[PDB]
RNA sequence: UGACUGCUCCCUAGCAUGCUACUACCG
RNA sequence: GCGGUAGUAGCAUGCUAGGGAGCAG
């Protein structure tokens, strides 16, 4: 507490009792500087007892409603905070299953069901063009979430059941192309 | 928590009293509270003494108790003045910059939208001024709206008219459809479901869009919305390419658009081009050429409206194959040719309502001088794209300003890019006129087109020159004058020929009291640009700054192929009109 | 690596969660119990396929746009 | 009808990264991740509900019951009890729910406002001439826990507990403020308070061994009359206050109120068929009751069913023909012999008794002669007298006093040494510890800064594991130490880069080292 | 609890307690009223009276703020403070008082007894929320005035249209007619059920019973009262005449049985309240049937 | 404090110490207008610090009573809402079917667990699988405690509606199973 | 939609009390 | 030269109250 006027009258009472101490002055002429000196730290002890306080009462409301505005701001991003995570730690963990339906995703190949686990339950996965029939189907077997599917059907979008060697490169813009191929786990 | 205004600093406080409450800064917003009424301010709490049951809610009136703000009636003994040291009290108290003068944000926020000083302020303002003005705008004039009554139709009498009052103290909604209501119908409880409606001179006379049948207690009013706050400039900072690289240079053309070619090469060599669109000059033809010129361009086609867009598909479907066109109509009835709700599209048509939020090509903007800075920034918002066009002009029509009362604004500041194309000049023009001939297009050159389009065809003397004065006598929101709806049909009369026009007239009640004499159809002067025939009989029964100014009824000469009629009873621009004169019966 | 695949499955079952899943009773039951095993499994190796199964429930729907979330 | 869910826990993934930059979670390391929130479906409120299915009416053996009773009321004479006006009741809390359908309007709060204490005075009095029947909901709760089972507690009416503190909270409250006794709820474990309750325990036994059993579904099973017990000896205190039929008339409000009231389940009322609600107002107390009421039928039936000719100790053979003429040939109390029962099982079986958590010092070469219960006892008495199976996998024995109890409260036990001499410290499970870090309702975990006061608490309980020979359970405070001095030195460098200014001085330095955690064990405070 | 006084409308919290009707003081305007009557008790949210177990004192600027209570100086803490001083009584919103500089208009009405005609020349020259005060002050101490008589037994039945009545102790005695109209109701062994409308006139008691009935012994009966609440709206409107008879259904075909009606209602519908000159029989009560049909929406 | 009887005591006997310092006269000039000063501490010693002591309490009392205030408008407010819930709830008590029943009582009480069962207008079934659906609620019409239930709208846990012939065996696992069959008593 | 208890840490407020220093008056 | 009371500040302990959190049955 450097910059308050009470330090300068505290300093000069302070030389004040310094010139007397080393003078060696009087008895009552040197009691002037604590009846005059000791008060000078009884008003200036105490406006740098207040502000002193006002000092960290305004530090810990202000990091208060800091703690508040960042709590209300992190209560109305969860459902992106969230979603990033997640993919972060997707990314992260890399099992191959896991990135094969994710990459499919991105571009085309959502499933339309549970993907389910056992040798013999239907699965029902959407195949939007034909250069991604490509890299998945190859004639009756089915690869996707690192597995293997016999196609059973495999219709178009405009629900006519299309049979398998139909599909091929020119002979493909022909049909309603966001194919649903059906297929069960090998 | 975000950044300021003025300063761009992370802060927490919004003036309170300020009606739209923009994130300001610790010291900025001092230097806004210093200066006005606006003397309320909300942190992540409001300040306001909460000791319980008080009354004081000025900012500096406060003092920090610990855990609460209290006025002196109430701080306790260990206090702190929260506004102080030139610096009011929140979060980031350090990184505060202000600016010097802020009574431009204070003219702004202190600016009730009266006089044409405010709207000077508006665009003569500094960019996120910019954005606060214009939403400013909009929040206090959806905030007009409702100072006004419940249409109550209380009795039904027959269809097309309707008994109709409204609610208490109240004074009462305009004449037209500028203003139209959407109601909706109650069981015993809430609300729920009538539509889009407007009433005029009856008797009770309403338009509803869609097909309903009223019944006893049914209400109306101008049913509002939320304008949430806008992102993006009015306009990018923009600069002009070194080649038009990244853009698809085509070998074959149609010289049809002759007049475009040569326009298209540099708006790929450079971000935005505003256009000098006149009236019917190819300007709908013109970005359907670009269309073909740059098939390759996921091109943004936007309007004030699915009727001004209206005219950009047009000829879509009829200039380019069908799918890949497509419109976005939010859950309007307009044009529905193309799919719906498809924004992944080559061409993807709109207005400022409700085309959602990607990345594209080249803009293409037709109504430019009616929209403001608002839905300006709004398409940039939605989008960032390659490169931008307005079509379009401040030659047109601005806004109907519900709030600006003293001296309308100049046709030049209608917006931020406005100014441009009359402080840079126009990036493009088209003097291609296809429509009206020699009759009009040159005497609208000599009128603020820079001497510029020039004449189409010959000069068959078929729009009219009349030199009259009429007699005019107010009611409610209109002025009605029959001195010249005599006139009308004495000029009518003469050859029955003549009636095969559109009726013009800006008091449309005018028509109201004009339909049941001639059956003629109706014409709305400012909703008119884009719809014509070659004949249209025009009362401008007014002379005031409604009527005769410069560019407002300037869209309504200009609507004849060849033959328009013109009773011009003012002497603002008689003086100029170079027509057909005869004696006035 | 087991409890990578723990936790990153209580993070799936909660965006499904807020994805509105559970106004679909037999969806969210299925997806419940796949959550409710893995943090039960012992061998990471079932684990990770009813992980590839209950995040199949995920790519199924439309309101996650995925590409746009493999920024990478 | 309503289907009411639960949601999985929030994953606090800086915790999570900072334990794995700290070498955790490494594959085949002892403390591992075991407690998760397990979310729960539409149909699990009512599917768990259903659990009261296990409850059936169970006839008691009258003439063994009415002597039980009088051995543990013995247990219960150190204490105080009364009614008490409507001014000295105390509510910590007045924030919670006031039940149904109190419920819409405002919590307990309104409700303790909204009457003065001549209201509540009226109430109180109104219920010794009155049934109040009241409606109970049933609430499914949201916190870490080891198996998917759902969880569910019953909230109360407020005009049940309004009137319930009045009737109980006089000895409820001189229950929670003794040392030294049997019951030990109340007893602090910090400052020496693990140390002395076991050294009471363990008061002088000869050849002690401890023991710990376990009550499968305690709550749903728990058979009518013993909680009817349980609360007249909880009443048995009144006997100036209240007259007789007050007592009855309490008492038939209690069973009213929390033993066959109506459950409101789902949006749906049923009946409850019977055992204890776990939200009432005096549920703690009454379990302990009910555990010593069960630890002492097991003594009976081990000393009666013994062949009395083989017992050597002719004084035990004497007190086994007193405790067959006193059960079934007397038909008043022998003050006398319930004395000198009490003292036996005093000196020959100390038990330290939480609300239906249990250790048990024993004298070893007794129960092995049948003389006190083992736990092939209270297998048969929770069999014959409860209706469950007791398997012997959730009960353990210890010989070795010098590392006690297998288990009390969740907490193991570990004999350390502090400053000169040896005591007792309760040290938890690391894997708790670890999922209440990473694991949590967001904002309370994801975001450490904004509440270490969170991970102050957490270090406090995970202090002892740094006394243990296992090296990674001591590792998991050290991260804890550890993490909080990040936590810290991250908050005033943001709320300095959000700044210019920050902390001028702190003395916050006291939350990364030990010496502010290991106070908490030391004996004095 | 706490509304706007009557003088001032601010939002206060003190209601004279010897006033009759009790109405919400303002600080400043409260003491005004407390100042110049004997209307020296005033309650707020607990009453302004020394609650030292067993006093007296009941005077408002006879107490001191002690604490958690309210003293007399027989019982004042030595810490205390005076309740009423400042020229402001100690209330809630103690901030936010305006009065009025002459409020004997008020205490006026306040110690108004209802004798002369100079009272009801105050009940209506008085200002407004004193001209409720006044109205309701009037009912309120009539119906206690009716109760100040005796309880009407019919003790003995004799004949129809007659009955022997003696009443109750050292109350006089109810008038002879039927502006004071009984509604007893009899007893069983334990309380008080139904016997009807009634009156006593000369006879031998001359009853004049709406309904039918036959009374018995121990039948007794007085002026049963009810519980006069206040009342909200003016007495009228600050009402006004307005420009054309808007939102009124002008109908086309009248009835001239009462061509002396029309042109009375046709600016009735152009004004907001008419109180006609209604003379006896002047088909007044044919008037407003006129108007039934000629507005009959 | 500043508008007290002390403040204006203090200023006069300050101007005269002063004064007669700057005079500079006598030691009795100090001693005498430094002991009255000395009583200047006596001066406004607690005309201005036992009473701020006041503005202390009477403010706490003050806020301590509006407290109250609101603890008794909520009172009444919730006062008001149990007991419009209770007059709200009685009104669908269906005052024939229970008068009747109550009658035939020989003192007048009757168990509460029949009254839905004799007089209740509505059931609602939940049912958990097909095969319990079988045994209970088949076809469109049903008998239960002794009456007749004719039924009407059939939901599934979703709350949306199933007509009557989706409830097959096969197409069973394609419905959310605890379906709510609501009925009404027939006559 | 959140029960009954028990313990513990952290922050703030109030009051009294207790301790110490500075100043003042009087004896 | 001492005592006393009154003040003020600093400091401590304790009790109550208010809020945030943790664990346990
Ligand atoms: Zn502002
Ligand atoms: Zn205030
Ligand atoms: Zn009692
Ligand atoms: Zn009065
Ligand atoms: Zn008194």
């Amino acid at each position: 507490f450097s910059s308050l006027p009470s330090y300068a009258a505290f300093a000069t009472a302070q030389e004040a009792y310094e010139q007397a101490v080393a003078n060696g002055d009087s008895e009552v002429v040197l009691k002037k500087l604590k009846k005059s000196l000791n008060v000078a730290k009884s008003e200036f002890d105490r406006d740098a007892a207040m502000q002193r306080k006002l000092e960290k009462m305004a530090d810990q409301a202000m990091t208060q409603m800091y703690k508040q505005a960042r709590s209300e701001d992190k209560r109305a991003k969860v459902t992106s905070a969230m979603q990033t995570m997640l993919f972060t730690m997707l990314r992260k963990l890399d099992n191959d299953a896991l990135n094969n339906i994710i990459n499919n995703a991105r571009d085309g190949c959502v499933p339309l069901n549970i993907i389910p686990l056992t040798t013999a339950a239907k699965l029902m996965v959407v195949i939007p063009d034909y250069n991604t029939y490509k890299n998945t189907c190859d004639g009756t077997t089915f690869t996707y979430a690192s597995a293997l599917w016999e196609i059973q059907q495999v219709v178009d979008a405009d629900s006519k059941i299309v049979q398998l060697s139909e599909i091929s490169m020119d002979n493909s813009p022909n049909l309603a192309w966001p194919l649903i191929v059906t297929a069960l786990r090998a | 928590v975000g950044a300021c205004v003025l300063c761009n600093s992370q802060t927490s406080l919004r003036c309170g009293a300020c009606i739209r409450r923009p994130f300001l800064c610790c010291k900025c917003c001092y230097d806004h509270v210093i200066s006005t009424s606006h003397k309320l301010v909300l942190s992540v709490n409001p300040y306001v003494c909460n000791a319980p049951g008080c009354d004081v809610t000025d900012v500096t009136q406060l003092y920090l108790g610990g855990m609460s703000y209290y006025c002196k009636s109430h701080k306790p003994p260990i206090s702190f003045p929260l506004c102080a040291n030139g610096q009011v009290f929140g979060l980031y108290k350090n990184t505060c910059v202000g600016s010097d003068n802020v009574t431009d944000f204070n003219a702004i926020a202190t600016c009730d939208w009266t006089n044409a000083g405010d709207y000077i302020l508006a665009n003569t303002c500094t960019e996120r001024l910019k954005l606060f003005a214009a939403e400013t705008l909009k929040a206090t004039e959806e905030t007009f709206k409702l100072s006004y009554g419940i249409a109550t139709v209380r009795e039904v009498l027959s269809d097309r008219e309707l008994h109709l009052s409204w609610e208490v103290g109240k004074p009462r909604p305009p004449l037209n459809r500028n203003y139209v209501f959407t109601g909706y119908r109650v069981t015993k409880n809430s609300k729920v479901q009538i539509g889009e409606y407007t009433f005029e001179k009856g008797a009770v006379v309403y338009r509803g869009t869609t097909t309903y049948k009223l019944n006893v207690g049914d209400y109306f009013v101008l049913t509002s919305h939320t304008v949430m706050p806008l992102s993006a400039p009015t306009l990018v900072p923009q600069e002009h390419y070194v080649r038009i690289t990244g853009l698809y240079p085509t070998l074959n053309i149609s010289d049809e658009f002759s007049s475009n070619v040569a326009n298209y090469q540099k708006v790929g060599m450079q971000k935005y081009s505003t256009l000098q669109g006149p009236p019917g000059t190819g300007k709908s033809h013109f970005a359907i050429g670009l269309a073909l010129y740059y098939p390759s361009a996921r091109i943004v086609y936007t309007a004030c409206s699915h009727a001004a867009v209206d005219a950009l598909c047009e000829k879509a479907l009829k200039y380019l194959p069908i799918d890949k066109c497509s419109r976005i109509i939010p859950a309007v009835e307009c044009f529905d040719k193309f799919k719906v709700n498809s924004t992944l599209e080559q061409y993807v048509f709109c207005t400022v309502n409700a085309l959602p939020e990607t990345t594209a090509d080249i803009v293409v903007f037709d109504e430019i001088s009616m929209a403001t800075n608002y839905d300006l920034s709004v398409v940039n918002a939605r989008l960032r794209a390659k490169h931008y066009v307005y079509i379009g002009d401040p030659a047109q029509l601005p806004a109907p300003r519900t709030l600006l009362t003293k001296g309308t604004l100049e046709p030049e500041y209608f917006n931020s890019v406005c100014r441009l194309m009359k402080t840079i000049g126009p990036d493009m023009f088209l003097g291609t006129c296809r429509r009206c001939p020699a009759e009009i297009v040159d005497t609208v050159s000599a009128l603020v087109y820079d001497n510029k389009l020039k004449a189409h065809k010959d000069k068959s003397a078929q729009c009219f020159k009349m030199f009259y004065k009429g007699v005019i006598t107010h009611d409610v929101s209109s002025a009605i004058n029959r001195p010249q709806i005599g006139v009308v049909r004495e000029f009518l009369t003469r050859n029955p020929a003549w009636r095969k026009a559109v009726f013009i007239s800006p008091y449309n009640s005018q028509n109201a009291v004009a339909s049941k004499i001639l059956g003629l159809p109706t014409q709305t002067v400012d909703s008119s640009q884009g719809s014509e025939y070659d004949y249209v009989i025009f009362t401008q029964t007014t002379e005031t700054a409604h009527s005769c100014n410069v560019n407002r009824f300037n869209v309504a000469i200009t609507r004849a192929k060849v033959g328009i009629l013109c009773i011009m009873s003012d002497r603002d621009l008689y003086d100029k009109l170079q027509f057909t004169s005869l004696e006035i019966p | 690596k087991m409890s990578d695949v723990k936790c990153t499955s209580v993070v799936l079952l909660s965006v499904l969660q807020q994805l509105r899943v559970e106004s679909s009773s037999k969806l969210w039951a299925q997806c419940v119990q796949l959550h409710n095993d893995i943090l039960l499994a012992k061998d990471t190796t079932e684990a990770f396929e009813k992980m590839v199964s209950l995040l199949s429930v995920l790519l199924s729907m439309q309101g996650a746009v995925d590409i746009n979330k493999l920024c990478e | 009808v309503a289907f009411q869910t639960v949601k999985p826990g929030n994953f606090n993934k800086d915790f999570y990264d900072f334990a794995v930059s700290k070498g955790f979670f490494k594959e085949g390391s002892s403390v591992e991740l075991k407690h998760f929130f397990f979310a729960q479906d539409g149909n699990a409120a009512i599917s768990d509900y259903d659990y009261y299915r296990y409850n059936l009416p169970t006839m008691c053996d009258i003439r063994q019951l009415l002597f039980v009773v009088e051995v543990v009321d013995k247990y219960f004479d150190c204490y105080d009890g009364g009614c008490i006006n409507a001014n000295q009741v105390i509510v910590n809390n007045l924030d919670k729910s006031a039940g149904f359908p109190f419920n819409k309007w405002g919590k307990a709060r309104l409700y303790y406002d909204s009457m003065s204490y001549e209201d509540q005075d009226a109430l109180f009095a109104y219920t010794k001439r009155n049934v109040i029947p009241t409606i109970t909901q049933m609430n499914l709760k949201y916190a870490i826990s080891a198996k998917n089972r759902a969880r569910t507690v019953a909230g109360v009416s407020i005009c049940s507990t309004m009137t319930n503190r009045q009737f109980h909270q006089k000895l409820l409250k001189s229950i929670a403020a003794t040392r030294g006794a049997t019951v030990v709820i109340g007893t602090s474990k910090f400052y020496g308070g693990w140390h002395n309750m076991l050294k009471t325990v363990y008061s002088d036994v000869e050849n002690p061994h401890l023991m710990g059993w376990d009550y499968p579904k305690c709550d749903r099973a728990m058979p009518n009359m013993l909680r009817i017990m349980a609360s007249l000896v909880l009443a048995r205190k009144h006997t100036t206050c209240c007259s007789l039929s007050h007592r009855f008339y309490r008492l038939a409000n209690e069973c009213a109120q929390v033993l066959s009231e109506m459950v409101m389940c789902g949006g749906s009322l049923y009946v409850k068929p019977g055992g204890t609600s776990s939200g009432d107002a005096t549920t703690a107390y009454a379990n302990s009751v009910f555990n010593i009421c069960q630890a002492v039928t097991a003594n009976v039936n081990a000393l009666l069913s013994t062949d009395g000719n083989k017992i050597a100790d002719k004084y035990v053979r004497n007190l086994q023909h007193r405790l067959y003429e006193c059960l079934y040939r007397n038909r008043d109390v022998d003050t006398d012999f319930v004395n000198e029962f009490y003292a036996y099982l005093r000196k020959h079986f100390s038990m330290m008794i939480l609300s239906d958590d249990a250790v048990v010092c024993f004298n070893s070469t007794y129960a092995s002669q049948g003389l006190v219960a083992s736990i092939k006892n209270f297998k048969s008495v929770l069999y014959y007298q409860n209706n469950v199976f007791m398997s012997e996998a959730k009960c353990w024995t210890e010989t070795d006093l010098t590392k006690g109890p297998h288990e009390f409260c969740s907490q193991h036990t570990m004999l350390v040494k502090q400053g000169d001499d040896y005591v007792y410290l309760p040290y938890p499970d690391p894997s708790r510890i670890l999922g209440a870090g990473c694991f949590v309702d967001d904002i309370v975990k994801t975001d450490g800064t904004l509440m270490i006061e969170r991970f102050v608490s957490l270090a406090i309980d995970a202090y002892p594991l740094t006394k243990h020979p296992n090296q990674e359970y001591a590792d998991v405070f050290h991260l804890y130490l550890q993490y909080i001095r990040k936590l810290h030195d991250e908050l005033t460098g943001h709320m300095l880069d959000m700044y210019s200014v920050m902390l001028t001085n702190d003395n916050t330095s006291r939350y990364w080292e030990p010496e502010f955690y290991e106070a908490m064990y030391t004996p004095h405070t | 609890a706490v509304g706007a006084c009557v003088l001032c409308n601010s939002q206060t919290s003190l209601r004279c307690g010897a006033c009759i009707r009790r109405p919400f003081l303002c600080c400043k305007c409260c003491y005004d009223h407390v100042i110049s009557t004997s209307h020296k008790l005033v309650l707020s949210v607990n009453p302004y009276v020394c609650n030292a177990p067993g006093c007296d004192v009941t005077d408002v600027t006879q107490l001191y703020l002690g604490g958690m209570s309210y003293y007399c100086k027989s019982h004042k803490p030595p810490i205390s403070f005076p309740l009423c001083a400042n020229g402001q009584v100690f209330g809630l919103y103690k901030n936010t008082c305006v009065g009025s500089d002459n409020v004997t208009d008020f205490n006026a009405i306040a110690t108004c007894d209802w004798t002369n005609a100079g009272d009801y020349i105050l009940a209506n020259t008085c200002t407004e929320r004193l001209k409720l005060f006044a109205a309701e002050t009037l009912k309120a101490t009539e119906e206690t005035f009716k109760l100040s008589y005796g309880i009407a037994t019919v003790r003995e039945v004799l004949s129809d249209r007659e009955l022997h009545l003696s009443w109750e102790v050292g109350k006089p005695r109810p008038p002879l007619n039927r502006n004071y109209v009984f509604t007893g109701y009899r007893v069983t062994k334990n309380s008080k059920v139904q016997i009807g409308e009634y009156t006593f006139e000369k006879g031998a008691v001359v009853y004049r019973g709406t309904t039918t009935y036959k009374l018995n012994v121990g039948d007794y009966f007085v002026l049963t009262s009810h519980t006069v609440m206040p009342l909200s709206a003016p007495t009228l409107v600050p009402q006004e005449h307005y420009v054309r008879i808007t939102g009124l259904y002008p109908t086309l075909n009248i009835s001239d049985e009462f061509s002396s009606n029309v042109a009375n209602y046709q600016k009735v519908g152009m004004q907001k309240y008419s109180t006609l000159q209604g003379p006896p029989g002047t088909g007044k009560s044919h008037f407003a049937i006129g108007l039934a049909l000629y507005y009959p929406s």
